[PDB]
């Protein structure tokens, strides 16, 4: 492939440099439209640069945390961290955010891998070794109450079994509803006056819940959860202008009151070098 | 080889070595040459 | 002796020419089309009213002053009280549409000046509270109306800054929209055919608008000496292969 | 049962690597694709597109007014405009091209830079547009500009003008984060002759000036953009 | 393959051993041109001493440290050792780096093998397992602040997760911007005239920077990282003298003042045996 | 799921085995070669270009 | 010995997965399948029979 | 495998939607029996209502 | 590939595909055609 | 067989076997021939 080709003085009535940019159109000028140039190959195919590829590495998208200890006399485990969960989202935390909103409707299947890692930060003899549960409750099934409900038994719901220091990995389809997911919906669930507005209402989608099946030791133990999700077999349509400020919210496209200037500010003139 | 039988479960894509970008530089309805005057 | 610069556009029973247009833009180069069987789901036959609702409605015009932000439409919320394009839109469950928009802006060759007309698939606006207040519906349904980005934020509104698109990106990257300037020197009008942009076959028209039309003043508008000081714009638009479907009762929506 | 060895590196998550997984929902059908406009392949494809620069940086606050340059009508040998060629930072950093160029850390190939004028009609002007390549300072004058590459432009029916920067360089690549050894010119903008403007018309005029890259162009080896951050997780 | 050929009395016009040394070339002379040989066979083919072998055995290239202690109250993380790392190079450590600067111009891919282990110096229960996250900040990237920082996230920038007392492995290609590394550069990266001279200035990549993924447990542990490099598909252009004096920095060829002599003085005379 | 057995010397690192490892760079391009006069494939090649010998020690 | 690498996921149990496992009871013979009329083959096949609807709830 | 097809007006003297439930069938009635439909495509086989899936976890 | 000798020890069965909704919807001795009157 | 998919990740190259140590010891201009008289 050539990069340039070669191409010599030109004295022409035949002006590739001159367009008219209200058309809307970016017209393909190249070097040697104006300067005379020699030919060079691309030696380079644009294989990093391709959405799979992109979209494809993990992002952590999650940290949660939950802890083994004496249930006895708790009232509310799901306040005793004795298990947890995160209604599932992927505008959570930022970095892979960005990324993803660079296009309207995106289209994917998940790899996730979950990495747990325990700390023991009062006093303890030893070290426990704690399995994690870690199961999706999609929406309508009968969401958990206490760290050893009927619920966990999990008979219809997917659920994984790892060790605590260890990772667990498994992929899941493209679940969304319609032929892609929203990155970003200018609508409403239905036209009521006061229902939510963006996207926090498309992505419905239950939420993966997490426990310790270890009963207590004496001391307590803290297991803290990281999700990490990486696409696989993406398709994304529709480009759009990179995020600028900063984000406030999941799922809304809000950003915050005096915020900072985003552009740069030159240090001397419009002339400066 | 797939070890497994549903397809979300193998690996990440192959390169698309699609690459048009003309619907987004030259979405225009009457074609535009390099060289002849863009306003007639 | 065809230039760029004259064109007619004849759709249903209404013409519209100019004399100094700068070509015409097809969004991501696809031009409107029906809703093919491969792509169907809901079992219903659809209603094409075809040129009753397919025609060119002219909404109110704006005034291009020297203060100006610029404006904002929705589509289909713009159109929902034009004819029978309107009457459709309450009376079924779905429909779909496309549309050729055409923004006219004259002026004389000592005025400058030079808007930017884009086209936004899924527009989602901000709120200018933060945190995660929402934008109420009301807010983002103006009508032929539109919103006024020089207007004064509103409680439940959205927020009107241009440098920020409404929505925490830079109004220098719009470009990547469909869009096309109107720059007096040049041109007078800009024309953008839109094709249906969803991620499903057909939706609701009523709770989902699936463009925002904006027209936003770059080059501040500039008359010669001891002209008025301002240039009305005014915004014409014909829904294209328009298609309802599920017909009943007529939806009854806030405000 | 067949005899292994496992290797250093087992068990370890590296978030780059590809690899098969089982599926948590066996047997579940997607919802079918509809055909949708607009599907991108590549970022190669999108930085292609032009998008305005606020090349006129010198405001306190974003404004509108920082994507205009402005023209002062009968000013003769003078400068319009001066920046670097950092495409990282300043200037282009904000654009969709400095944008995607923070996602990698090489970048190669030739931009392309366009001005479209604005003026009233009746007016007139010719400026000339230099690239200094790497090796010797910002143009201070035109004579000094004059002698790297350049176009003198003349405003007319034909409202933008693109010139292009064409790749000059010893290394093949060049970082996107700027660096010396690295570097990669200056842009500088004179009057050619003046801007003139009709009777009856006055003041400023503006340019408004796009950048995008040329076909030519390769970026690589992915990171972490510093245009992002973030101090606690977001909720709903 | 014969390594000597048999070769008997002489008595010619045609010298092969007399020659003229200040052409630069050497003339290969062999046993058989000044004596008179036997044949015999090689039997070896110099496979151990190919670049590829040269280079291509995993040397260790950094040692650096971190630790796992309360970060409450810390106000310089990188500080407190509660991450670190290393601005890459190779120039680091000397045993590797006197192989490479036999050549001028090197190309390869590298192998990475990264161990660390774990040492609970003062009085602990237990030994905790802990993970460790290194991840590459290409050059460019927004470097990391504090040991959990959104920098970890890592969404677009390659990071690995492996256990103390465990090994991590994986391969980069070659990065260089040219078409080989610099093992020596005579030059600027401008004519400045205080810019710094060598390779250092050339040989900007960033830096690789470890963490503990653990929360703290009571006591505080030390984990120390031990960095491996491996050279595979080695290319190697322009062999140079070999490195006598010592090294005093990454990147300069300077040696240390008042260094000793290097050729070993004779127990005696020229004469001496 | 295949039945395995693992020998002694599993996890061990040796400096000098050699085998494939995951490309933490997936899909990167190198820069092209171009051509340099002076590749060395051998430290056999070398050791036959003679060098001076320091004979005279004493000092 | 074949050299492997284990990769992330090692160890985990996935109520879901579809694999083999070696069986308690080898050579063992299950009695033989009689024929029994109303097999069911999918959930889908029964959805499609009409029952009652408690429409009058307000008991 | 079509999931509807198309069918338009009807004035028959054969109705698909009259029964007699007291004989203990289903009768397959279709959306097309008593609207006007258009053409759709299942685009969907049934495979995780399958018994072995159901029970098979 | 099976691993193991038994056939108990094999993974899960593949989809019946078999799906014949008649002997429960429809277990009528005297046929019924739609669009006919079900009581003649 | 690879595993992977990338080059880089391949084990190592494989004996050169090239082996011309004449660009080394004799870059002279005009040829030597062993036997002949170095200076003519
Ligand atoms: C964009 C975008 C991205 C997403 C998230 C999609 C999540 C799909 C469902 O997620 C899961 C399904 C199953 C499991 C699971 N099954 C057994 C263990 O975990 C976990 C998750 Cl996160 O939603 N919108
Ligand atoms: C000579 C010479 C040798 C070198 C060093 C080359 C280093 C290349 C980049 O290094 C890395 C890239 C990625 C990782 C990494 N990705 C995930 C974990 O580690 C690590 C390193 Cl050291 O530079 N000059």
């Amino acid at each position: 492939t050539v990069a340039s080709i070669s191409s010599g003085p030109k004295h022409t009535q035949k002006v590739p440099i001159l367009t008219a940019n209200e058309t809307g159109a970016t017209m393909p000028v190249l070097p040697s439209d104006s300067i005379e140039t020699r030919t060079t190959y691309m030696h380079f195919n644009g294989s990093e640069t391709d959405v799979e590829c992109f979209l494809g590495r993990a992002a952590c998208v999650h940290v949660t945390e939950i802890q083994n200890k004496d249930a006895t006399g708790i009232d509310n485990h799901r306040e005793a961290k004795l298990f947890n969960d995160w209604k599932i989202n992927l505008s959570s935390l930022v970095q892979l955010r960005k990324k993803l909103e660079l296009f309207t409707y995106v289209r994917f299947d998940s790899e996730y891998t979950i990495l747990a890692t325990a700390s023991q930060p009062d006093s303890a003899n030893y070290s426990s070794n704690l399995v994690v549960q870690a199961m999706y409750v999609p929406p309508g099934a009968p969401n958990p109450k206490e760290w050893d409900d009927y619920t966990w038994q999990s008979a219809s719901n997917p659920s994984v079994f790892f060790k605590v220091g260890d990772t667990s990995r498994f992929s899941v389809p493209y679940v969304g509803l319609a032929s892609a997911y929203n990155c970003f919906y200018d609508g409403y669930s239905h036209d009521d006056a006061e229902t939510q507005y963006g996207i926090t209402v498309l992505n419905h989608m239950g939420s993966m819940a997490f426990r310790i099946v270890n009963e207590h030791d004496e001391h307590k133990t803290l297991v803290k959860i990281r999700v990490y999700h990486r696409a696989k077999h993406v398709e994304a349509w529709i480009p759009r202008a990179p995020r600028a400020l900063p984000y406030t919210s999941i799922g809304r496209t809000n950003y915050p009151k005096n915020t900072e200037p985003v552009i740069k500010k030159r240090k001397g003139d419009i002339k400066s070098y | 080889i797939n070890y497994y039988k549903d397809a979300a479960s193998t690996s990440s894509a192959g390169q698309s070595l699609s690459m048009d970008p003309s619907k987004f530089t030259e979405p225009v309805k009457d074609l535009m040459l390099k060289g002849a005057p863009a306003l007639n | 002796g065809y230039s760029d610069r004259v064109q007619q556009i004849t759709l249903g029973n209404s013409t519209i020419t100019t004399q100094e247009a700068a070509n015409a833009v097809v969004c991501y180069a696809e031009w409107p089309e029906y809703l093919p069987d491969v792509d169907a789901s809901d079992v219903n036959k659809t209603s094409k009213p075809d040129t009753s609702v397919c025609r060119f409605y002219t909404l109110d015009s704006k005034t291009w002053t020297t203060g100006s932000k610029g404006w904002c439409w929705k589509l289909p919320d713009a159109l929902k009280d034009m004819g029978v394009f309107g009457q459709n839109m309450f009376f079924h469950s779905l429909g779909r549409s496309g549309y050729t928009v055409h923004v006219q802006c004259n002026a004389t060759k000592f005025h400058s000046g030079c808007l930017l007309v884009v086209v936004i698939p899924e527009h989602q606006l901000a709120s200018h509270e933060g945190g995660n207040v929402s934008v109420k519906y009301t807010f983002t349904h103006p009508g032929e109306r539109g919103i006024d980005l020089s207007s004064a934020n509103e409680v439940g509104g959205p927020v009107k800054d241009v440098l920020y698109n409404m929505n925490g990106t830079l109004l220098g990257n719009l470009l990547i929209f469909p869009h096309q300037f109107i720059n007096l020197r040049t041109n007078n009008t800009a024309t953008i055919v839109i094709p249906y942009i969803n991620s499903v076959p057909i939706d609701s028209m009523t709770r989902h608008n699936n463009v925002s039309l904006m027209v936003i003043p770059i080059a501040p508008l500039t008359v010669p000496t001891g002209a008025t000081p301002s240039l009305p714009i005014t915004v014409t638009i014909a829904p294209m292969c328009t298609e309802f479907s599920g017909i009943r009762s007529k939806s009854i929506v806030p405000q | 049962g067949l005899p292994t060895t496992t290797l250093p590196g087992s068990g370890q998550f590296l978030t780059t690597d590809d690899r098969q997984s089982p599926s948590a929902l066996p047997n579940y059908e997607p919802t079918p694709r509809i055909h949708i406009p607009g599907k991108v392949h590549n970022l190669l494809e999108i930085i292609q597109v032009d998008t305005l620069i606020p090349m006129n940086n010198t405001h306190t606050k974003d404004e509108v007014n920082s994507y205009l340059i402005p023209l002062n009508a009968n000013r003769q040998n003078e400068q319009v405009f001066g920046t670097n060629l950092f495409i990282g930072d300043g200037v282009f950093k904000t654009t969709l091209l400095g944008e995607i160029v923070q996602y990698y850390t090489h970048w190669s190939g030739s931009l392309r830079f366009s001005l479209m004028y604005t003026g009233p009609a009746l007016s007139s002007a010719k400026l000339i547009l230099a690239y200094t390549p790497p090796g010797a300072r910002g143009p201070q004058d035109r004579r000094e500009a004059m002698l790297g590459t350049h176009v003198v432009w003349d405003i007319g029916l034909q409202s933008t003008i693109v010139m292009t920067i064409p790749w000059t360089s010893g290394v093949q690549f060049r970082y996107t984060d700027p660096d010396t050894y690295t570097s990669a010119g200056f842009l500088s903008c004179w009057y050619q002759t003046s801007l003139i403007l009709p009777p009856e018309t006055t003041g400023q005029v503006y340019l408004l000036s796009f950048i995008s890259a040329c076909p030519d162009f390769k970026l690589r080896l992915m990171k972490d953009t510093q245009t992002i951050s973030q101090t606690v997780a977001l909720t709903e």
